[PDB]
RNA sequence: ACCUCGGAGCAGAACCCAACCUCCGAGCAGUACAUGCUAAGACUUCACCAGUCAAAGCGAACCUCAAUUGAUCCA
């Protein structure tokens, strides 16, 4: 549970949870699983480190997405 | 157990323009011998008769998706001539409106060399830009 | 050996003793559009298209629905050669058209076509999207009944809604306003559905705003029997395409099979077939319109799958096909290297005893 | 080659195949495609990453080499930062 | 190095252009030969009065100079 | 392997593992005229260990 | 192909003049 | 013979698969490109009303792109 | 004795250089090319000859 | 007189096919300098050697001809 974590800091916490929605479970559970390698040992290890790279970078396709994006939000333009 | 939660492993969608939305759909590659290139999705065709003016955005099946025309009354009524310069760049900002209309984002259009280097045609491409379709189409996913 | 040919096979009609006073394709766009046609016309030989095509029955479409008016077409033409002739008449269009200055207005032109011709196209549009053979299983009808939806975005701007066009589920989450210019008298009824919402199984359909026996153009009179609930696009599923409905109710019909109570959050109750469900209940009237546009996952979504529908949220994803190799070989020949790496599982070395 | 000597009385191997080429201990074979480094120039790009590119050899000259060198040469090895430890042995073979 | 590269890169440019531009200097010289008549030998006989004429005053006006 | 020798009994955990006591205990033969330094570990049954 | 009916399908030298 | 649906060509004038599946033979209308100019100059000198036609190889495409899969009912 | 084999070098210090075909009248040329080391296109010079061709 | 490679007939229609059989040629040339790197899958001059086509990705823009040629060692 990330809220429940208070190793970490509440923006972090927040952008971690804005951020990373997929992730997130019904009960507010975070998820994250790794089978890189047969090793679990060396599975958790990147699991963990993952981890850690989503807090510094916290604490720090597309071009079509924007395409219709900017389409629909320039027809959508209308009065009552 | 809920039989709202009942899922299937496997989920079936009979959307035929899912994929091509996804980008993900297959285009039919090939042709390279011959001058109209099948590798579209959503292929523009202009007629430019000594009448009137046509075009229709149609899908690689060959079968038609929407249409504009001057034969048309509602288009040729506020008109001067059904083949001017003006009419081809109206025509144009016609059918960018109906394809923001149905949704169609992307499309292709291959002119000839003329084709393309008349002023009408360019005119027409500019229309629909600012209209806001663009005249090229994305790269397949896949790998 | 040779066979005679089967059927008439091309360039037999000409004649070869004349040749020189014949006409020539002086043009590429001539012989193209030759070219098109002889592709449009069918063959006897095996072709492209009997491979690769909507292979659509002989029979043309059952559509027992709305006829066009009698226009006669008589005045029709007069009062066109005169509009052309005071068209032509004018002064100003003559500079408009040789200095390339004029436009035209996209509402006006746009109203007057879905006025005139709009329905022809919206069926065209309506058979490729796949609405007929996913619904009736083949069987067409024209919307005559123009029909316009808005979802109000707070209360300033509004999304439109027409035949083909993206909703995003923040935008419908509430309940749309609506309009198709029906205060004759006539009872109309109304049904939103989703096509590929099921997902249990094929050839199911998803219903979440149901109006019935509704007097005139004014909606709010018009009683629900299915109240609403936004839609639920997953996450990687895609995208799903949701489909407005309108029948002209000529009498007022009673709801038992298609009663539901409150919302009550329940897929088995949502699911029906517009098939059997148009068979049975719409035998007395027909379509009159009909509308739809395109949705996709949202956060949202996500919302009321964890809060509204009362489960969890499914995640889907698209997978491709493992790539293929075939059998290996003891001793490959002028095969690279990495001929065992096409091959090995694990990435990872590994020892067998040590 | 050679298969008594007049010393020991045993096989002897051909320098010329070990320098030449590299056993795996699956039995087989690989070699540097000939030319890699003869006339570039004219030879296009993928003419020369194909003759850059590495290949096995079928199993009739296996065979072959392997009477030529001797068992020494056929044993396993474990070296250090050798990239073939995961080609010395085969995965997922049948028939 | 790379620092100095696009100095080097834009006179690079620069060296094709005038090279460009010698190219039409000669070609539009060649393009002219004569207009009296279709010879054979004659080609390589009349335009070298007027190309040895413009080498002269171009070398005349660099003795000025 | 190492986990199966402890558990026959050969090898003995009670007192500091050796080279001579793996070799003792016929884990691992070598070869020194064919030049091997020594052992390696390999990660190959890190877990249940 | 020769034996098959739709030999001779695709020739144009007599269509064309020749020379 | 010439290429069609999914099948590209070399260098060498090879034909070759892009998609897997079942491969057809058929007989189709030849449009040439403009920059072709002696088939261009063909064109023009045929005679109105008559029109050519050629091979074609088509790769059927036998099995769909991909299928979406469930991953986490979550 | 028409043309010649030439190789030409990169002027950044990498050390990498390639070869390519010169007219044996045409003078001196320094051409752009992909450096896989600097990873973009770059001016390389030619310095000498290697057999005629 | 020839000794290698390519095209055409003999070999007419998937492949292959010889003669001190019948004909024509080649031992280059021209344009770029991404004529960069990697990679699934396949052809293959009847073995091997060699010789071929190429999806995709990175990184980039927005090759033609028909043969047009040469292994290892060694320098
Ligand atoms: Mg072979
Ligand atoms: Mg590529």
């Amino acid at each position: 549970h990330l809220a429940t974590a208070e190793w970490i800091a509440e923006p972090v916490r927040q952008k971690i949870a804005i951020t990373h929605k997929n992730k997130i479970n019904r009960l507010g559970e975070l998820i994250l699983t790794s089978e890189s390698s047969r090793y679990q040992f060396r599975n958790l290890a990147d699991c963990l480190q993952k981890i850690r790279d989503m807090i510094t970078e916290a604490s720090q396709k597309l071009h079509r997405i924007r395409i219709e994006n900017m389409n629909r939000e320039r027809l959508r333009q209308k009065r009552i | 157990p809920v039989e709202n939660e009942a899922v299937a492993p496997e989920f079936t969608n009979r959307n035929p323009r899912n994929l091509e939305l996804l980008s993900v759909a297959r285009k039919e590659r090939g042709w390279r011998t011959v001058f109209p290139s099948r590798e579209f999705w959503h292929r523009l065709r202009v007629i430019r008769t000594q009448h009137h003016v046509e075009a229709l955005v149609e899908h690689q099946n060959g079968k038609v998706v929407v249409s504009a025309s001057t034969r048309e009354w509602a288009i040729k009524k506020h008109l001067y001539s059904t083949r001017n310069v003006v009419a081809c760049e109206s025509i144009g900002r016609v059918l960018a409106q109906r394809c923001l209309e149905a949704g169609i984002n992307f499309m292709v259009y291959q002119p000839t060399p003329w084709e393309a280097a008349s002023d009408s045609m360019k005119r027409l491409q500019s229309a629909m830009t600012e209209g806001g379709v663009v005249l090229r189409e994305p790269q397949r996913i896949y790998e | 050996r040779r066979t005679p040919p089967l059927g008439p096979m091309p360039n037999s009609d000409i004649d070869l003793s004349n040749l020189e006073r014949l006409e020539k394709y002086r043009s590429f766009d001539r012989y193209r559009r030759r070219a098109e046609q002889e592709a449009q016309a069918p063959h006897w030989w095996r072709t492209y298209r009997e491979y690769f095509g909507e292979k659509t029955d002989p029979k043309e479409k059952i559509d027992i629905g709305l006829p066009p008016p009698k226009v006669s077409r008589t005045q029709q033409l007069l009062e066109r050669k005169q509009a052309i002739q005071e068209l032509r008449a004018n002064v100003e269009e003559e500079r408009a058209a040789r200095l390339r200055t004029a436009s035209v207005p996209l509402d006006a032109v746009r109203a007057e076509w879905e006025r005139t011709c709009g329905p022809y196209h919206k069926q065209r549009l309506a058979e490729y999207y796949g609405l007929y053979r996913d619904l009736f299983h083949g069987a067409t009808f024209v919307p005559r009944v123009p029909l316009h939806v808005a979802y109000a975005v707070g209360e300033d701007d509004l999304m439109p809604v027409y035949c083909g066009n993206e909703v995003t589920p923040t935008e419908a989450a509430q309940a749309p306003e609506v309009t198709y210019e029906a205060e004759e008298g006539s009872l109309w009824t109304l049904l939103l559905t989703s096509l590929d919402g099921h997902l249990l199984e094929p050839d199911a359909e998803y219903l979440h705003w149901l109006l019935t026996n509704i007097p005139g153009n004014r909606v709010a009179e018009g009683q629900v029997t299915c109240p609403y609930l936004p839609p639920f696009p997953a996450r990687g599923s895609g995208i799903h395409r949701l489909a407005f409905l309108l029948f002209k109710q000529d009498q007022p019909i009673d709801f038992s099979e298609d009663a539901r109570p409150s919302p009550c959050y329940q897929l088995a109750q949502r699911t029906f077939r517009t098939f059997d469900f148009y068979k049975k209940h719409q035998e007395t009237m027909t379509p009159a319109g009909l509308s739809f546009f395109q949705c996709r996952w949202d956060d949202s979504v996500t919302y009321i799958f964890h809060q509204l529908l009362d489960m969890r949220e499914p995640v889907f994803e698209f997978v491709r096909p493992p790539p293929y190799h075939p059998k290996q070989k003891r001793f490959p020949h002028r095969q690279p290297l990495r001929y065992l790496d096409r091959y090995r599982d694990s990435h990872e070395p590994t020892y067998g005893i040590y | 080659l050679t298969y008594f000597s007049a010393r020991k009385g045993k096989r002897k191997t051909v320098k010329a195949v070990i320098d030449r080429f590299l056993r795996l201990h699956c039995g087989l074979w690989v070699r540097r495609k000939a030319g890699y480094k003869k006339k570039l120039w004219k030879k296009t790009p993928a003419r020369k990453k194909r003759l850059r590119e590495f290949v096995f050899c079928n199993k009739t000259q296996s065979k072959l080499l392997d009477k030529m060198t001797t068992s020494f040469w056929k044993r396993r090895n474990w070296y250090v930062d050798d990239p073939y430890q995961k080609y010395h042995d085969r995965t997922n073979l049948k028939v | 190095c790379m620092a100095k590269m696009p100095q080097m890169i834009v006179n690079w440019q620069q060296q094709q252009r005038e090279n460009w531009e010698k190219a039409q200097a000669d070609k539009e010289r060649r393009a002219r030969l004569q207009a009296e008549a279709q010879e054979l030998l004659g080609y390589q006989v009349d335009p070298r009065s007027a190309r040895f004429q413009e080498l002269l005053q171009d070398l005349e006006k660099k003795e000025r100079k | 392997r190492l986990q199966y020798l402890i558990d026959l009994g050969r090898v003995d955990p009670s007192q500091p593992i050796d080279l001579t006591q793996l070799v003792n205990g016929r884990g691992v033969t070598i070869q020194p005229l064919k030049r091997d330094y020594g052992v390696q570990l390999v990660e190959e049954g890190a877990d249940t260990f | 192909y020769k034996t098959k009916p739709t030999h001779g399908i695709g020739k144009y030298k007599h269509l064309i003049k020749a020379e | 013979w010439h290429p069609g649906a999914h099948v590209g060509v070399g260098k060498n004038k090879c034909l070759y698969a892009l998609e897997e599946g079942i491969v057809r033979y058929t007989k189709e209308v030849y449009v040439p490109h403009p920059r072709n100019t002696e088939a261009v100059d063909l064109i023009t000198r045929l005679p109105k009303g008559a029109v050519l036609y050629k091979t074609f190889v088509h790769v059927v495409p036998a099995k769909p792109e991909g299928t979406f899969k469930l991953v986490a009912m979550l | 004795s028409k043309n010649i084999l030439v190789r030409m070098v990169s002027e950044a210090g990498t050390g990498f250089c390639f070869n390519t075909k010169r007219n044996r009248l045409r003078e001196k040329l320094t051409l752009l090319h992909y450096d896989p080391v600097v990873k973009q296109r770059v001016l390389f010079v030619e310095k000498k000859k290697i057999r005629s061709l």
